[PDB]
């Protein structure tokens, strides 16, 4: 209140201000890196360059990427599947090891065809039934 | 079959509103006076909030004429033959309204100048979530306060009188549920009652809020030893010994409930002292607590010169300003004795240093308790008399609290240094 | 569903013009009052442009 206490005789306050210069927290050593990598295809790379939010790679370059929207739609020769139509590699890079030559094979829709027959093709048990003993 | 009835009849009321809302604004104020000790009597004064919401609000600006301002300084502190009051204890709970601020801003405009720290507890609706056993998720509330819901409270917490508020979180199970096996209702010497059962579960049966235990310390940390020292860390103040636990069979075989209402980590112990908060951590299956931090509502600042940093943390800490408060309860209470009296400057410095000079030292007492007797380090008191009115005097002390524990990094390493004789090379 | 009405009722007024032209006149002048000092008495003089 700005009215203020009526005056005692005695009267203790007890001063609890305290005056001085905040602190500073230091910097980081920033360093910007700048390269062709989304080659036209991201949500910050199809955006005009005025307005261009630069990244930070916080977690890492395996999530910083995952947030862009990195997809490709490129033909490619065919030796998979029926029917005519180059096969269409389609998928959005998360991780960066999606260049895998395995993590390929689980993404591309037509390859895991074949990918799924080595599991229950080549699974025949084939030692356990020839294997009769009696 | 007339238990049936008896366990259905007596179970409507019990669960109902009103009747076990006064069980919890009774049984945590038998908390308080259970411990009974040689010279602390405490006192009563049974208010709503909102009949303080309204006083304080209609004299934020004019506190002097206050209600209940006109019921702790001038009427028992101010008055002559008046007997002074010493930490309030708020049995609310504030959230982070914009009314319940003011609350805290008037109460503590009259804690300040009665001088007695105003203890009371917060909400679950304080960090936005509706479960208190869910703030175990936030992160860091240190980040959490940048936020700009928390606007209004981060002004509050540079007000002055912040110094004096000490908010606690968590709440203590203050009554087990009723089983046969468990906790039975003591029946009568003929009327079979003692098998008769209650109605609960998950979480939602009584509680109450931790600033009980806290004060019940602060009058434990008297009793014994003399000042504030003895409310903080296990082997010294706060540990809270034997708490209401509870123990229910769902389908396994009794399976505890702890007792507190949050199982507060270790740096969520610290990471709400930052926050101007008073964590009621529980040690996991022990069925006890302690209060690690005693830190009030003022901010903690920071600073770059070394002195201001220190200055800033002391202050915030409660348990010194409880001290300090001790202080003012003796100046104007003793002092008024030798009103009349012919004295002079080097008198009053003599009267008021030769009292406090029994409770600072330097050494350090074995255990903790025969340590605590003595709260200051070292103290001044430099009084001088002022121009124009003749009789009238200026004091000015300054007192430097026993600096307690508060933590510690450390980084060990095998050195293969220290001993040179062993991997050098002259061999 | 009464609290639909609420949040269009309420929601009506608040963004509403002359109803918050007094608050951006007030929010601001409290803004001002709000440090309260020990000899810094302000004051106030409503008066149109």
């Amino acid at each position: 209140a700005k009215n203020k206490i009526p005056n005692s005789r005695l009267m203790i306050n007890y001063e609890t201000n305290v005056d001085g210069v905040l602190k500073k927290k230091e910097l980081p050593y920033r360093v910007l890196v700048v390269g062709d990598l989304s080659k036209g295809r991201s949500v910050d790379a199809k955006k005009e360059f005025a307005d261009r939010e630069v990244r930070r790679v916080n977690n890492g370059v395996d999530r910083v990427l995952e947030e862009m929207n990195i997809s490709f739609d490129f033909e490619a020769p065919n030796f998979v599947s029926k029917d005519p139509s180059n096969l269409k590699v389609n998928y959005r890079i998360e991780s960066v090891k999606d260049f895998r030559p395995d993590a390929v094979a689980k993404k591309v829709p037509e390859i895991r065809a074949l990918l799924e027959m080595k599991e229950i093709l080549a699974s025949f048990a084939k030692d356990i039934e020839n294997n009769r003993n009696l | 079959v007339i238990d049936k009835l008896i366990d259905l009849q007596v179970n409507s009321i019990i669960s109902n509103d009103e009747f076990r809302a006064l069980e919890q604004e009774w049984l945590k104020v038998q908390e308080v006076c259970q411990e009974d000790y040689d010279n602390v009597e405490v006192s009563i004064l049974d208010v709503k909030k909102e009949e303080l919401q309204y006083d304080f609000e209609r004299n934020l600006y004019d506190i002097s004429s206050s209600d209940f301002f006109k019921k702790v300084y001038v009427s028992e502190f101010d008055q002559y033959g008046g007997e002074p009051y010493g930490a309030i204890l708020g049995l609310y709970n504030f959230e982070n309204t914009t009314n319940d601020i003011i609350w805290l801003t008037g109460m503590g405009m009259v804690a300040k100048n009665s001088h007695a720290p105003f203890i009371a507890s917060i909400d679950k609706s304080f960090f936005g979530v509706k479960d208190l056993s869910e703030i175990t998720h936030i992160k860091s509330f240190e980040a959490l306060l940048e936020h700009p819901r928390y606007k209004e409270w981060n002004d509050f917490r540079n007000l002055d009188v912040a110094a004096y508020i000490g908010l606690t979180v968590g709440d203590f199970m203050l009554r087990q549920p009723y089983n046969p096996e468990n906790n039975p209702v003591q029946y009568k010497l003929m009327e079979g009652f003692n098998e008769f059962v209650d109605y609960d579960k998950n979480e939602s049966y009584l509680w109450g809020p931790a600033s009980i235990h806290l004060v019940k310390n602060m009058m434990r940390s008297y009793d014994k030893t003399r000042w504030f020292q003895y409310i903080r860390g296990v082997e010294s103040g706060g540990y809270v010994k034997n708490l209401v636990a509870c123990v229910y069979d769902n389908k396994g075989i009794l399976e505890t409930k702890s007792p507190l209402n949050v199982l507060f980590a270790d740096y969520m112990e610290l990471s709400l002292a930052n926050i101007g908060l008073i964590p009621f951590v529980s040690e996991k299956g022990t069925s006890n607590a302690c209060f690690f931090s005693v830190n009030s509502a003022k901010k903690v600042e920071e600073f770059v010169d070394g002195f201001d940093s220190a200055n800033s943390r002391l202050i915030a800490n409660l348990s010194y300003t409880m001290c300090i408060s001790r202080i003012s309860h003796y100046i104007k209470c003793v002092i008024r004795d030798k009103i009349g009296s012919i004295v002079d400057v080097e008198s009053i410095q003599k009267i008021l240093s030769d009292w406090i000079s029994e409770f600072v030292t330097t050494v350090y007492q074995p255990t903790p308790l025969e340590m605590a007797r003595y709260p200051f380090r070292n103290v001044s008191i430099e009084v001088k008399t002022i121009p124009g009115k003749p009789g009238w005097y200026s004091c000015k002390i300054n007192v430097i609290p026993h600096i307690q524990f508060e933590g510690m990094n450390t980084t060990m390493t095998i050195d293969t240094r220290l001993e040179p004789e062993l991997f050098g090379t002259n061999n």
